[PDB]
């Protein structure tokens, strides 16, 4: 009965039952993400996490009421509802033929990420504290100098 | 149908060709590599 | 006590907006020309010290209407459904009373968000809901009366509460502003006997970052500081000192731990004044404050790279070399025997630029070069709107068991030739190193041109060369 | 525990408690503050900075100030808010083995 | 219900009874009180409302008999209405903890409340009660049993219709520039995911504003900027000039260009340069469904865009050969890389910066994708239908577990290498890219620097890169370094390649 | 060792027991000597058996442990104690 | 409501009182000739432990959500006292009440009385029913390759499904319904088949082929670099039930009858996992091998069964590519009238 | 069991003891763990001693296997398993208004320890839109703020009954003429000081 | 509060030795 610490962080405090302390929780938060999202997949058969058929018959749908609005107040419902509703029903049969993937790395990689740019990325060490912590923690502010706000981001995590 | 089998999941599935021409992409050190594909090596 | 709006200072959008709501409460003038109704809801959002009352207090008086405030201090209580009375009582008062203005504080100590939390909540969010059913409830409307609420923060507020219909308009107060402190400590010194040599352009671009509170603050400890001098005025000396203590705080330090501060600012100092990548120095202090143990040197914010992001690679190597700096003095003065416990926090920091480097693509190794960071990148809201924290998740589908070796072989010989090339560097400039750290024990704190000048004047000529190649260049 | 050894003239269990104290010692001797000469310098790619208490489920107690262990804990700076810690990315068991075995030469000199 | 909650006189007659409860549940804003109000205006019979939070006081048994005496004279003056909005603070469910007064009070009431409600068992009693609550989840099931609250009806949030047909209601009685009904089109089709309440605010602000600023009726740009500013907040300031906004624009431009010139994706809308948010930057943008709508594409259009065999999209001609869900995915890849390849060529290894390096750090994740688990890769279609990558679900306890037949396929199959093979071709194409249209980034850059509102067109831009001419992969300004690997002799096709391995053979001619 | 007035009392009240089980009113000193054996045997036997597990104890006529212990079975226990009770007597210094 | 726990909201003063009151009349003296106390909830846990025990409560009862028939009997009994139809079918249209309850079914019928009413007319009619569900509710933009490359796929799918001996019967064979980018290819489900019956050799080799039948389809139709990852579902059924086969039945002849896998419900995602055994690589290698024996001789019988069928799988690619979408009935009588060839059954 | 742990003194720092007394500990600690195993008293229901741990594991448990040699799975084939804490042959037989609303928004509203996250596009969802959302269904450090809190308030509801348990106990034995059984089935899991003679003793 | 009680994280070029040791030790008694 001894171990011999294989796969994990090599010293890890306890945890909130015993510590109080929540930043290996957070940690395995992104560690289960990046399973989702790289390995495994959300349920047994997937290459990856895919758009699900829910959603592809939302965007329709959208789509279909947007394209409504204009045309009827500027100025075949009803079957492609019903027939739209019992589609809907399928939503379980895993063995569903879905040919591309690239839909989700056009929605979730340039959509919601690299599309945009993010302009809080670093910063010369020598504050006006000695830390960051204690300028965050700090009395008054520190992030004034027109008067243009220079902030700092926090620190990188990393889980390997 | 194969009587001996081998330590490594590259020659089960693959064909002698396709071992002696992939064998190099392998994440392997130098004297396993040197243990697959023809014994010539 | 009266309130105008020119007694208070600044946050011009906050009188415009707060302005509209005097036009449409006494002098109903354009506003059945143009149809729009009343707004009935305004919350003030900020943080405290920024004075969110006496701006109620301001309108309710230019508007010349009925100011019964009244925060949630007396809205906490735990006895059977008295928090629901007591909003029941102030609303029907205020609407017998009508016109009004119902002025709340410390809405968000009661207006969280209904959940089931504590057994306070079975209570808590009672008092809450009687509160919305004041607001809109049934009734469709009262008189059309102003409720205006008082919160630091927006997000902890419920989510029927701060829904148009209830709160219309949306008001921030920030800190003063350059301007703003101009004329808020101006007309905080009619209440104080002050001489005429004073120009408040140095004072507003001095007391940077600090709240009116403080503003107050620092004219009140001038005032007390005049009288317990024995003069009768107060002049430009007076204030730069009052506020000099504001900021940098007020402990015996032995001559023997004084000498180890005057090494290691020194030492970061001449680094940071001979590598051409680094901004130059602004200030260097070895007076302890309240929350730094240790001296500090601070460089010159550079707004291009702090405002677009644009850190390239030469700087962070040379910030490699500046962190590394001051256990390089230490070392090289006191000997490697004597070297202190002052220098952990810049070995962490040291080790997050080495990181830094090799995780955003800037490796040399082949396999990762401009190629790839270290893991996956995975982002999450922090406690504001726009920051967000990163996270690298690296596992065996990622890193080949042999780039690790690889990443920590790298990153140490970074650390380790950093260290040396910055140690070669102070010896070279040994000279300079002594005169600073006399001028900066004699005299406790120096500035960027008394730094500059000393080592211009005392420095090996082939870093001065190099430092001259690179002088006029903007980006680097 | 060694001069137990050298006067009795046999091992005991008390240099069980000693090493335990000990050890720890040598592991901020190495990581954390970086005096040895593990690369050359002293800077390791890895380091363990401690934690506030205020984390743990606290007690109180009428006891004065340790003899030393709590005494020469006032050079340490302990982390206090979570967004701010920096943990570097673990060694890959063959730094490990380089890193401990600069504690051990340590403990031996 | 109301007309036959007022002598029906034709519902009796095939005995179809009225529900003796509703529940009107939903989001805050919806309209469930003014609703209420509104049937109760209809209504012409006695309408008692009370709020859920009045019952409980100081003492014991009181709300007991509150609620006992509302709902008593309430059956006295029968038929009649009674609306208590909120129960959410009366009708909670009970608990199990707690022995505080307050639950005692609450559930008493709750008990009493109850009893009450079912004390309708003479069916003639026409009392009709109504609740609505944003907290359906805390009801208490004794409430919901049938016989007592027999429907629950939810409003929803309004779709685009709803929402025109509100804006329109709304702005009777207010200056409308021009015509209003394409105003309103468009603030409907703008206005997604707001609430009702959130729409009648708008239209005042709107009514307040013209007054403040000045202007007769209310136009589209300052609705627009109404909108906008009420979902973010206030509109941050631009960022100033210096000699980083410049690099910061030609890194930007380059995104743009290689975003331009990808086959098979979606059409850009718009490359800005300000974005007047708080902590974001330039940004590259993407058509949406209205634009979709506009134009007509189906909805997945990018997903069948890697078939269609004869179009163009921006700057991008694929001709009678598809893609195939390979190039469709790797064709991600050098758009990512564009930055920070137009920085290593223009000024060497020290500009590459940290601007550019969180895309450069998201394309190991593509590319392993598109090796590892797409089942595509020229190299593994022709293998025995062997799954070399699965995992067999996870425990309650939430941990996944590993085909145990897999002990070192993913050493011996080499997907690392694969990908890194994958990845540098990449950075060699987008190196290739950058070099070519250096002129048209250069243009790109400048004129969205010296635009009226720093943000250039999807047009325009498509206009610039096809205008200008390529450029000469001379080394004019490429580092040297860079110089180098652009001259690399690519060898990107495979014919080429075939004949060298047909002409081992003698008894084969080749013609062209 | 190591025990309290409680455990002597305690332990006097299990030696009339043990005495009960040999047909004899009067407490000798073998009955504490069997009454500690006994303390101890009850503690680990308590601690396997607990669940669908067991397999230590030899008396109770289950599936699992038989009833006479067979005789095979008794004499490599016999062995096995006389061994190791051979080997604490000839080590210097042992316990006794 | 008295039936609940002892710790509830009291002090041992009124709740306890009336449990106490409740077991003296139940238990003490009791005189209670004939009496049945029919006590009812719908949570039975919250009851104390104290009222349970023998003696006390002990029967107890449970009533399940009834089924198309239940739900069609409490149609018929409601029917009674009301002006329904004088006759109307409705079995069939229980069947589209699938998950409800009987208050539910009471509720149904009161709204489709009063949809009747709204109606004016004083006889409830059948479309009454259905208007109740409906009140309570509120070119070709696919190019012509990716329609090829599903159609294939779901034609050699369903073939080999049909000419298959103890197989499930195709309920809908449907490519890009209304231009939503998917295809599949239903089975009829049934709850005539009981789980507890063990499953031939022959049975699960003929569900290994099935799910290859799809990818075999397209590999010969369109050739190999045109085929798609479409087919990956398939792919990993067919793995898992490979290695069941070898690891969980000792099916294979190397291995032996060892045991290395176990199938496991979850805690009601998915339904099931696995439990797993860390082999060496020795004991790895060699069951490693009878898998891909087995999935390559798998993945030939597929392509035989399909070469053979080259006519009745090109009228059914051409049915799917002009009609969009098929029955059971309709693809069976296509594929007999163009000479479809059946597996033989050996057995 | 009423409510030692060293991982104070390596990541907390606390160290609030003086040398010799935690020296004291570890001798102490080393000599029982060794020498009490099987010794009267001195050694029994104690979960410091190794060996009686091993036993239980070898009567009670099956026979647990070594490591795998699978990589991204921790030692044996499994993955990481959480910080905080909250028959058959094959599958093919392992796959077989009021209340609808109200219990369906019921179920769905509740919080799930096994459910991932789900990422904002970086500009957030508009104002109003994102308060329809769960906070703890898009935000990391919500979920588990909310975890810690479920986790520490479960266990600051322990309140020791040790003491006036033991005292009644030992109450009834100045009486005469009854006796009392007192039933278990776990009785590992019991206080130490209740074994202790004079109180429960008798076991059966 | 598969069972273990101990847990070490030096690297395996030193268990191979301390195991050694550890064997020795039990041969020779
Ligand atoms: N804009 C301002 N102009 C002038 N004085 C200001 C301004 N804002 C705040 N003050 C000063 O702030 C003090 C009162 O602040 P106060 O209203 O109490 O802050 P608060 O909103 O109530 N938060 P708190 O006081 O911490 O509860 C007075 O000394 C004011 O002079
Ligand atoms: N169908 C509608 N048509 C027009 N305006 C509407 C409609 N429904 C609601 N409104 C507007 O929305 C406001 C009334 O919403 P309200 O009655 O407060 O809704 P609610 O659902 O009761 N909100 P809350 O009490 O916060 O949960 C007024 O401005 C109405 O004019
Ligand atoms: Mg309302």
């Amino acid at each position: 009965l001894l171990s011999f610490a294989d796969g994990n962080i090599l010293d890890e405090p306890p945890s909130p039952p015993f510590s109080s302390l929540l930043i290996p929780a957070k940690r395995f938060e992104n560690y289960k993400r990046f399973f989702r999202d790289t390995l495994t997949g959300d349920k047994m058969g997937q290459r990856k996490s895919q758009i699900t058929l829910l959603e592809k018959l939302q965007y329709h749908m959208q789509l279909r009421s947007i394209k409504q609005l204009n045309a009827t107040f500027s100025s075949n419902a009803a079957l492609t509802s019903q027939k739209l509703d019992t589609l809907m029903s399928l939503s379980t049969n895993n063995l569903l033929q879905n040919p591309t993937n690239i839909n989700w790395y056009y929605q979730n990689r340039i959509l919601k990420r690299h599309g945009q740019y993010l302009t809080n990325q670093w910063w010369n060490g020598q504050l006006s504290e000695h830390n960051a912590e204690t300028v965050f923690l700090s009395d008054i502010d520190w992030r004034s100098s027109l008067d243009v706000l220079l902030d700092f981001p926090d620190t990188d995590q990393y889980y390997n | 149908q194969d009587n001996v089998i081998s330590w490594s999941a590259m020659e089960i599935l693959m064909s002698r060709r396709q071992v002696d021409l992939y064998k190099q992409d392998a994440d392997m050190t130098e004297g396993a590599i040197a243990k697959l594909g023809p014994p010539p090596a | 006590e009266i309130i105008f709006f020119d007694d208070i200072a600044g946050n011009k959008q906050a009188k415009v907006e707060l302005m509209e709501v005097v036009d449409f409460f006494r002098t109903p003038e354009k506003f059945k020309a143009s149809g729009a109704r009343a707004p009935k809801g305004v919350l003030l959002v900020g943080p405290p010290g920024n004075g969110k009352t006496l701006m109620a207090r301001a309108v309710a008086g230019e508007s010349g209407v009925a100011f019964i405030s009244s925060s949630a201090a007396e809205f906490i209580e735990m006895y059977m459904g008295l928090g629901a009375a007591r909003v029941r009582d102030l609303f029907n008062t205020a609407r017998s009373v009508a016109p009004c203005i119902i002025f709340i504080d410390e809405l968000d100590a009661v207006g969280r968000q209904r959940q089931g939390g504590g057994r306070s909540n079975d209570e808590r969010d009672n008092t809450v809901n009687q509160l919305l059913t004041e607001m809109d409830g049934f009734e469709a409307e009262q008189q059309g009366i102003v409720v205006m609420g008082a919160t630091n923060r927006k997000d902890v507020l419920d989510a029927a509460l701060t829904r148009p219909g209830r709160f219309d308009r949306s008001i921030e107060v920030r800190r003063p502003d350059f301007q703003g402190r101009l004329e808020a400590v101006k007309v905080h010194l009619r209440d104080k006997p002050v001489a005429a040599e004073i120009d408040y352009v140095s004072l507003a671009s001095l007391m940077g970052g600090m709240s009116g509170a403080q503003i107050a603050g620092v004219a009140n400890t001038a005032c007390f500081l005049a009288s317990r001098d024995g003069r009768s005025e107060v002049n430009q000396t007076d204030l730069t000192l009052a506020v000099e203590q504001a900021k940098y705080g007020r402990r015996f330090v032995g001559a023997g731990r004084k000498k180890r501060f005057a090494v290691m600012e020194a030492s970061i100092a001449l680094a940071a004044t001979l590598l051409p990548a680094i901004e130059p120095v602004e200030y260097a202090t070895i007076i302890p404050s309240t929350r730094s143990p240790l001296g500090r040197t601070v460089l010159k914010p550079h707004v291009g790279r702090y405002t677009t992001g644009v850190w390239t690679y030469r700087y962070l190597r040379e910030q490699l070399l500046v962190a590394l700096a001051g256990r390089a003095g230490e070392e090289l003065v006191l000997g490697r025997d004597e070297l202190s416990s002052l220098n952990q926090h810049r070995l962490q920091m040291a080790r997050q630029v080495a990181w830094k480097i090799m995780n955003s693509g800037m490796s040399s190794h082949p396999d990762y070069q401009h190629l790839r960071g270290l893991g996956s990148n995975y982002f999450d809201g922090s406690s504001e709107p726009g920051r967000f924290q990163q996270t690298t998740v690296v596992m065996d589908a990622n890193q080949t068991r042999s780039e690790a070796v690889d990443a920590d072989m790298e990153v140490e010989g970074l650390l380790n030739g950093g260290y040396k090339q910055v140690f070669e560097l102070l010896v070279r400039n040994r000279a300079a190193l002594d005169a600073l750290t006399e001028l900066l024990l004699e005299r406790e704190k120096i500035s960027g041109e008394e730094v500059v000048q000393v080592v211009e004047e005392l420095g090996h000529p082939e870093d001065l060369a190099r430092r001259a190649q690179w002088a006029g260049y903007e980006l680097l | 525990g060694f001069a137990v050894r050298t006067a009795l003239g046999e091992e005991t269990n008390f240099t069980a408690a000693d090493i335990k104290r000990a050890t720890r010692m040598a592991k901020k001797y190495v990581f954390y503050y970086g005096f040895s000469e593990a690369g050359g310098a002293g800077i390791t790619t890895w380091a363990n900075q401690p934690y506030s208490g205020d984390f743990v489920i606290g007690q109180q107690r009428a006891r004065k100030v340790v003899s030393t262990d709590a005494m020469d804990a006032f050079a340490d700076w302990p982390t206090v808010s979570e967004d701010f810690r920096f943990d570097a990315p673990s060694p890959s068991d063959v730094t490990w083995h380089r890193y401990t075995d600069e504690v051990r030469r340590v403990l031996k000199g | 219900i109301v007309r036959m909650l007022k002598g029906d006189e034709a519902y009796k007659r095939v005995g179809a009874k009225c529900p003796k409860g509703i529940i009107f549940q939903g989001p805050p804003g919806t309209g469930k009180t003014y609703l209420a109000r509104a049937i109760a205006g209809e209504a012409e019979v006695p309408f008692f409302s009370s709020v859920g939070s009045e019952f409980v006081e100081m003492f014991a048994g009181v709300a007991a008999a509150r609620v006992n005496s509302l709902f008593y004279n309430a059956r006295k003056k029968a038929p009649a209405i009674i609306f208590i909005d909120e129960i959410d603070a009366i009708g909670r469910a009970r608990s199990t903890l707690g022995g505080d007064p307050g639950s005692m009070e609450r559930e008493s009431a709750l008990l009493a409340m109850l009893v009450q409600m079912d004390g309708i068992a003479n069916k003639t009693e026409q009392v009709l009660t109504i609740g609505a609550t944003n907290l359906a989840q805390e009801l208490d099931a004794a409430l919901l049993r049938p016989g007592r609250f027999e429907v629950v009806y939810e409003v929803p949030q309004p779709g685009p219709s709803a929402r025109m047909a509100i804006l329109r209601y709304h702005a009777k009685g207010k200056p409308l520039e021009g015509d209003g009904q394409r105003l309103l089109l468009k603030t409907a089709e703008a206005t997604q995911g707001w609430s009702a309440a959130a729409l009648a605010n708008l239209m005042n602000e709107a009514a307040i504003l013209t007054v403040r600023r000045n202007v007769p009726a209310i136009s589209l740009p300052m609705v627009l900027e109404l909108v906008e500013g009420l979902n973010w907040g206030e509109q941050a300031p631009r960022i100033p000039d210096s000699e980083a906004k410049d690099r910061l624009a030609l890194i930007t431009a380059a995104k743009a260009v290689a975003f331009a010139l990808t086959p098979g994706l979606e059409p850009i809308k718009s490359v800005t340069m300000w974005s007047g948010r708080r902590g974001l930057g330039p940004s590259v943008d993407f058509i949406a469904m209205e634009d979709k709508a506009a134009m007509d594409m189906h909805p997945e259009e990018t997903e069948l865009m890697g078939w269609r065999t004869n179009f163009k999209t921006n700057a991008a001609v694929v001709g009678d050969e598809p893609l195939g869900e390979f190039a469709h995915v790797a064709g991600l890849l050098v758009p990512l890389y564009a930055g920070r390849a137009a920085e290593v060529a223009l000024f060497g290894k020290d500009g590459a910066s940290l601007a550019t390096a969180q895309p450069l750090a998201d394309c190991f994740e593509i590319a392993y994708y598109c090796v590892r688990n797409s089942q595509v890769h020229p190299r593994f279609k022709s293998l025995p239908p062997l799954h070399t990558t699965m995992w067999l679900g996870r425990d309650d306890a939430g941990r996944w577990r590993r085909d145990p037949l897999a002990i070192g396929f993913d050493e011996e199959l080499g997907y690392h290498k694969l990908t890194l093979t994958l990845l540098k071709a990449s950075w060699r194409r987008a190196l290739r890219l950058v070099a070519q249209r250096r002129s048209a980034i250069t243009k790109v850059a400048a004129e969205m620097l010296a635009a009226p509102e720093e943000k250039i067109t999807g047009a325009r831009l498509v206009e610039i890169i096809e205008s200008t001419p390529l450029d000469d992969l001379g080394g004019e300004g490429l580092d040297g370094a860079a110089a180098a690997a652009v001259v690399e002799e690519a060898g990107n096709e495979f014919l080429p390649l075939l004949k060298e391995v047909l002409g081992q053979v003698p008894g084969i001619i080749l013609t062209g | 060792a190591g025990f309290t007035g409680a455990d002597v009392m305690g332990l006097m009240a299990r030696a009339a027991r043990m005495a009960a089980r040999q047909g004899r009113h009067a407490i000798t000193e073998d009955d504490i000597y069997a009454a500690m054996e006994n303390k101890t045997m009850e503690a680990t036997l308590e601690a396997s058996t607990a669940g669908d597990g067991g397999g230590l104890v030899g008396g109770e006529g289950v599936e699992g442990s038989p009833d006479p212990i067979p005789p095979q079975l008794r004499r490599a226990v016999s062995v096995y104690e006389a061994g190791k009770a051979l080997l604490a007597y000839i080590t210097p210094d042992y316990e006794e | 409501a008295m039936g609940a726990a002892r710790g509830a909201q009291a002090s041992g003063d009124e709740s306890a009182s009336i449990i106490n009151e409740l077991l003296v009349q139940m238990d003490g003296f009791e005189d209670n000739r004939g009496i049945v106390v029919l006590g009812a909830t719908n949570r039975p846990g919250a009851i104390d432990s104290a009222l349970i025990r023998p003696g006390r409560f002990d029967r107890i009862i449970y009533m399940p959500l009834p089924d198309a028939l239940g739900r069609a009997k409490i149609m018929q009994v409601h029917a009674r006292n009301k002006a329904v139809d004088p006759n109307i079918n409705w079995y069939e249209v229980a069947r589209a009440m699938a998950g409800f309850t009987g208050a539910d079914v009471m509720g149904l019928m009161a709204r489709a009385a009063r949809m009747a009413a709204r109606q004016g007319r004083h006889a409830i009619t059948e479309d009454d029913i259905y208007a109740a569900m409906e009140n309570k509710t509120m070119p070709d933009p696919i190019p012509p390759q990716l329609r090829r490359a599903v159609s294939v796929y779901e034609a050699g799918k369903a073939l080999l499904a049909y000419i298959t001996p103890d197989y499930e019967e195709i309920a809908r064979v449907s490519v890009c319904p209304l231009n939503v980018l998917t295809g599949f290819t239903l089975f009829v489900e049934d709850e005539d088949k009981n789980v507890n019956a063990i499953l031939t050799r022959s049975e699960l080799e003929g569900r290994m082929v099935v799910h290859l039948a799809g990818r075999c389809a397209e590999k010969l139709v369109m050739g190999e670099g045109q085929m798609t990852g479409m087919g990956s579902p398939d792919l990993f059924h067919a793995n898992l039930i490979a290695r069941e086969m070898i690891m969980s039945m000792g099916m294979g002849r190397r291995t032996g009858p060892i045991d290395l896998l176990r199938v496991a419900a979850t805690s009601e995602g998915d339904p099931f996992y696995y439990h797993t055994t860390d082999m060496s690589t020795e004991q790895a290698r060699v069951a490693l091998a009878e898998v891909v024996e087995l999935l390559d001789a798998a993945e030939a019988k597929a392509m035989y069964g399909l070469a053979i069928n080259w006519r009745a799988l090109q009228a059914l690619t051409q049915a799917l590519l002009d009609r969009g979408t098929i029955t059971g009935k309709e693809v069976a009588h296509i594929l007999e009238s163009n000479g479809v060839i059946h597996f033989p059954d050996p057995y | 069991r009423r409510p030692n742990g060293s991982f104070k003194e390596d990541f907390f720092g606390s160290q609030r003891d003086e040398v010799h007394e935690k020296n004291q500990v570890v001798y102490q600690l080393t000599r029982h763990a060794i020498t009490h195993y099987k010794k009267p008293f001195k050694g029994d229901y104690s979960l410091a001693i190794p060996t009686n741990l091993y036993v239980t594991d070898l009567f009670l448990k099956l026979p647990t296997q070594s490591i795998s040699n699978l990589t991204n799975v921790e030692n044996h084939n499994l993955s990481i398993k959480n910080k905080i804490q909250h028959n058959k042959n094959s599958y093919l037989q392992l796959t077989q208004t009021s209340p609808f609303s109200v219990l369906l928004l019921k179920e769905e509203k509740r919080l799930k320890p096994n459910k991932i996250v789900e990422e904002l596009p970086w500009t957030s969802l508009p104002g109003e839109q994102l308060a329809t959302k769960p906070r703890t269904s898009y935000s990391v450090r919500a979920k588990v703020a909310m975890l810690a809190e479920l986790s520490l308030s479960n266990l600051s509801a322990k309140l020791d009954m040790i003491t006036d348990l033991l005292v009644i106990i030992d109450s009834v034995r100045s009486n005469k003429g009854f006796v009392v059984f007192a039933t278990t089935d776990i009785p590992h899991v019991l206080d130490p000081a209740l074994r202790r003679p004079g109180r429960l003793d008798e076991t059966i």
